[PDB]
């Protein structure tokens, strides 16, 4: 046996990329509501600008 | 005072495109050609009778052709396959016979024959080192391809002197092997040039351009049809 | 995730008649072409068999048609290799391929550089 | 009936060269050699079938017609040059489909749509420039008949007798011998390589897609022929001797032989352009 | 001894599924279904761009908004002004095989690279107007299917065989490794902080590194087949991939899930390009049927249909302020969304 | 006495 070189490695990759804090799934969804209603006041690809400003006429 | 300016980037347009006009007129008079080849199969002895990628360039009957040897690359094909999508000509390089070499060659090929982006591109075989065949079938495949047991050769063939009706058989049969593919998968839009290529012989060129030939021709032939 | 894992491998007596299942989670079955591979000890990748969405584009290699067969299942989403009258020649590890795409005729999933939607395999031996 | 079938060779070639014409110029994706040769020839169909029409038959028929001198010139002219530069694009369409199917490779370092405009403005300009003598085509004000004496004819006289059959030898041998010749070769050799094509492996859609591109190109060269040889033959015929032609072909006979001309503008958008596979890619546009 | 590295590999992936599931509180639908949406959002053809003649394989918008770059397979680097129309550059590469386009943000340089395992860089600014080649990074042994730039001299590029890199432009030597996948890396996107950033193979997954370790902080699976274009939500706290599986998906930094997903039974071509507008709110996928597709990225709902091409769209980019959409297609045309 | 017919 001589990949085994590798596959020790992936365990401990499992293991270290387990310790973090994944939060719920209620806060980060609120987060990019909130941000994706907030920063809608300027999207000019969902409520487009009078064609004045548009530089493309 | 912008309108100076604009004048300038008029200017700076206009050289460019008398520069890209030469470049269409360089480019439209260059075919592109995809070299496969398999691991056995001599890829470098077709390269030799005419980095991660390699150019060589062809003049014949004031024609300019270009092939690439693509190199040092990834064993798995399926995502760099899709570039050479334009070429001309995809010159495929098979052997004739250790592992399963030609059923990988024959699955390599009907993978290529069958994919989405390629059902335009036109494929140009070669089954390299018949003289291998010679010497070793004169000198067991019937464990990997049954059906030679129960193959005989067509009234079509075509043999040189010197060569064995055995060889001959093997080597028109790997030729069906390949042309039964050729015409089940596809729809009329591409056509497979058999070749049988020998270890050594400059003919191969010609063998290429005029089948390049074919290749242009019947596309120019896709306007005027009809219904 | 994808997961493709078999069962059924071992050590059987020259003739024996085997039968290796091939579970396959994590994705829609009924859109993939599947394809089971061998390994030999001393030699490189070799494909073995194929089949389709459907199962009605069968395909062998010259060394197996008519010995082995191939089957699967939408319901239950699993791929057997049912293996008729061996010889010392079937001792290898036979790995369970997916065609690396839904809805086509071509795969390239033969490769001796880890394939992604590759099994672990099982070894049979005779 | 006569009258009838007089208007519905007009209104099946205007109705039919229109939206030829309007499909071609709104995509931007026709722009190319193969299909820029296609819209003058459209153009140009337009113009015949638009000029030489009722503005000929109903003198034809009723023996009057009130133009001028300058009003009887231009329309003589018009549709004079319309046939020239008709003859002359056949003939272009037909060598540039020698270049394309027969020498492939070197075509398409020449198949620039710079070449073609070159083509086409050379065309017309040696048309317009062949089809010149507007100020010898005329009207001849002496009656036709007994009711309302003040009748007018009108005919291209070009004064001396030799000068005319030097003249119509001329047009008849550089616009219906060399283009006739000329196209005859070009589609010929075309022919030849397909024909030879077909029968060595003598694809199946291959085979059937050539066949069907020979059986167009007799046709073409067929009734270019069918529909051109009359007119020129009876043009010769008034250059040789104006007697005992103009007693034959008075009114009626010419009027067939006139209207076995226009239907070959009927016929180039209905055949060349209508019947490939182009009009779903132009009605996919246009819907 | 390698059946207990198999079985402790099964138990860590099976504790990391419990804690994903555990954290799968409510879907985003349930907590996004009392929304207002918006309805269809139709967009129009502005510009056409060309002067290409092979297929466009990549284009980046420039910092500025207003230019663009784009990279074609007949060797042709143009420098598009998308406001007046104008190539303001053609520079010639040296090879005609390049895959991926890339505009500084400072304007300084352009890079590109392909199928030869290096990744070339330009300088714009030059004292002659004939902008000549200024580093050519070497050392991959795969081809270059992604590149992008943090600031003049760090260059992170994505290459085939199977490692991302950061290179030092100003040296050359590759500074940083990235080592975790075993399929080859399609495409990368840098975090909008320039901190971390994520890239996607072809095993159905994505990984998120963090640049300033070289050190893999986190791994994201959930697709079924290889994952072709890649983009960040612009907060920097999420991502959207499309995959070839016909099917995007939205996926989370912080909750380590997939969140959400976007498909229809009409689709099953590939998704060669994501992208997203300046709120976050639309979701700009390229498919292979010759027609890009808007997305509500929170509703999964179709927001509209932008067609206008005819042969493959393989490249999508959306301007650093939201005001217009380049597409770059397989034949020869950019074109303009807004 | 209609004997022209004009031309083509």
């Amino acid at each position: 046996t001589a990949s085994i070189a590798q596959a020790r490695k992936l365990v401990e990759q499992l293991k270290m990329e387990a310790n973090i804090d994944r939060i719920k799934v209620s806060k980060a969804a609120a987060d990019l509501m909130a941000y994706c209603e907030a920063h809608a006041k300027e999207d000019p690809l969902l409520t487009p600008v009078p064609a004045s400003e548009n530089p493309f006429r | 005072d912008q309108r100076n300016e604009e004048k300038a980037q008029r200017e700076a347009n206009k050289k460019i495109e008398k520069q890209l006009q030469k470049d269409k007129q360089v480019y439209r008079a260059t075919h592109r050609l995809l070299l496969l080849g398999a691991g056995e199969s001599g890829k470098n002895t077709i390269v030799k009778q005419m980095s991660g990628i390699f150019e060589t360039k062809f003049q014949v009957d004031k024609v300019n052709f270009h092939m690439f040897d693509v190199g040092a690359q990834r064993d798995e094909r399926r995502k760099w396959i899709q570039c050479f999508n334009d070429v001309t000509a995809i010159i495929f390089v098979v052997a004739s016979s250790q592992t399963n070499r030609l059923q990988a060659a024959l699955k390599l090929f009907d993978s290529i024959w069958n994919n989405k982006w390629l059902r335009d591109t036109s494929v140009i075989l070669f089954l390299n080192k018949q003289d291998l065949l010679a010497e070793k079938v004169l000198a067991k495949i019937e464990d990997y391809f049954p059906e030679f047991a129960r193959y005989t050769t067509p009234e079509d063939a075509t043999p040189e002197p010197g060569e064995d009706p055995r060889v001959t058989r093997a080597k028109y049969f790997i030729r069906d092997e390949f042309l039964r593919i050729s015409t089940a998968s596809g729809d009329g839009r591409h056509y497979c040039y058999p070749h049988f290529t020998c270890a050594v012989d400059t003919e191969n060129i010609r063998r290429v351009f005029n089948d390049c030939r074919d290749i242009i021709q019947r596309m120019h032939l896709r306007q005027y049809e009809l219904l | 995730q994808v997961q493709l894992q078999e069962s059924g491998g071992g050590l059987v007596q020259p003739g024996g008649s085997l039968r290796l299942s091939c579970a396959a989670s994590g994705f829609t079955f009924s859109n993939y072409k599947m394809n089971w591979v061998r390994q030999a000890p001393g030699k490189g990748l070799e494909w073995v068999s194929d089949i389709s969405q459907s199962g009605a584009s069968i395909s062998y290699t010259g060394s197996v048609k008519g010995r082995f067969t191939i089957s699967r299942d939408n319901a239950k989403n699993t791929l057997y290799l049912q293996m008729n009258s061996l010889k010392p020649e079937d001792t290898a590890v036979y790995y369970c391929a997916r065609c690396p795409a839904p809805f086509t005729r071509d795969c390239f999933d033969v490769t001796s550089t880890t394939y992604a939607y590759r099994g672990q395999g099982t070894q049979v031996t005779v | 009936v006569q009258i009838l079938l007089y208007s519905l060779i007009f209104l099946l070639s205007v109705l039919g060269n229109t939206l030829v014409i309007t499909v071609l110029i709104r995509n931007k994706r026709m722009r190319t050699v193969t299909n820029i040769f296609l819209l003058s020839l459209a153009v140009s169909d337009l113009m015949l079938c638009l000029f030489c029409m009722p503005f000929n038959l109903i003198p034809n028929l009723l023996k009057d017609f009130i133009f001028g001198s300058a009003v009887c010139k231009t329309t003589t002219y018009f549709m004079g040059t319309s046939v020239s530069v008709s003859t002359f694009n056949l003939v272009a369409i037909s060598l540039e489909r020698y270049g394309a199917i027969c020498k492939p490779l070197q075509s398409r370092v020449w198949q620039t749509k710079s070449h073609a405009l070159k083509v086409i403005a050379a065309t017309w300009c040696l048309s317009f420039t062949i089809m010149t003598p507007y100020p010898i085509y005329s009207n001849l004000v002496p009656f036709t008949k007994n009711n309302n004496q003040t009748a007018n004819m009108c005919r291209f006289l070009l004064p001396n007798d030799v000068m005319q059959q030097s003249w119509h030898t001329f047009l008849l041998l550089i616009l219906f011998l060399i283009p006739g010749i000329v196209m005859m070769v070009a589609y010929g050799l075309i022919s030849l390589e397909l024909y030879q094509g077909i029968k060595f492996e003598a694809s199946a859609a291959n085979l059937m897609a050539k066949k069907r591109v020979i059986r167009m190109l007799i046709v073409i060269v067929v009734l270019f022929f069918l529909c051109w040889m009359p007119i020129f033959s009876a043009n010769a015929w008034r250059a040789y001797d104006t007697a005992s032609a103009e007693r034959r072909l008075s009114g009626t006979p010419i009027s067939f032989i006139l209207l076995l001309s226009y239907t070959s503008s009927c016929v180039n958008p209905i055949i060349y352009c209508f019947m490939n596979k182009r009009f779903r890619l132009g009605f996919m546009a246009t819907f | 001894e390698l059946d207990q590295l198999r079985q402790e590999a099964e138990q860590l992936k099976n504790q990391i599924r419990d804690a994903r599931k555990a954290c799968a509180d409510a879907t985003l639908s349930q907590i996004t279904n009392n929304i207002d949406p918006v309805g269809r959002i139709q967009m129009r053809t502005r510009r056409t761009l060309r002067g290409h003649l092979a297929k466009i394989y990549a284009m980046h918008w420039g910092t500025d908004s207003r230019l663009l770059v784009s990279a074609s397979q007949d060797g042709k680097l143009i420098i598009w002004d998308s406001y007046t129309t104008n190539k303001v550059h053609a520079i010639p590469l040296r090879s005609s095989w390049v895959m991926t386009c890339a505009y500084a943000p400072s304007g300084n340089y352009v890079a590109c690279g392909g199928l030869d395992n290096i990744c070339s860089i330009y300088n714009l600014k030059t004292r002659e107007g004939n902008v000549r080649v200024s580093r050519e990074l070497a050392g991959h042994t795969g081809y270059l299917s992604c590149c992008r730039f943090l600031d003049d001299n760090q260059i992170v590029t994505s290459s085939g065989d199977t490692t991302c890199a950061l290179w030092d432009i100003e040296t050359g030597q590759q500074t940083t490794t990235f080592t975790g996948h075993t399929g080859d890396v399609m495409s990368l996107s840098l975090a909008p902080d320039t901190r971390l950033f994520v890239s996607g193979a072809c095993d159905a997954s994505a990984k998120l590194w963090d640049v300033r370790e070289g050190m893999c902080r986190q791994t994201f699976t959930g697709h079924e087949s290889d994952i072709n274009a890649i983009c960040f939500f612009p907060n920097g706290n999420a991502f959207a991939t499309g995959s070839d599986d016909a099917t995007c998906r939205l996926f989370d930094l912080r909750a380590d899930q997939e969140l959400m997903t976007y498909s229809h039974d009409n689709i099953i071509c590939g998704i060669t390009s994501v992208s997203f507008s300046k709120s976050g709110r639309l979701l700009l996928a390229g498919y292979d049927d010759f027609n890009c597709n808007v997305w509500d990225a929170l509703k999964a709902d179709r927001a509209g249909v932008l067609a206008g091409h005819d042969n493959r769209v393989s490249c999508l980019g959306v301007t650093d302020d939201g005001m217009a959409v380049a597409t770059g297609s397989w034949d020869s045309f950019l074109k303009i969304w807004n | 006495d209609y004997m022209g017919w004009m031309d083509f």
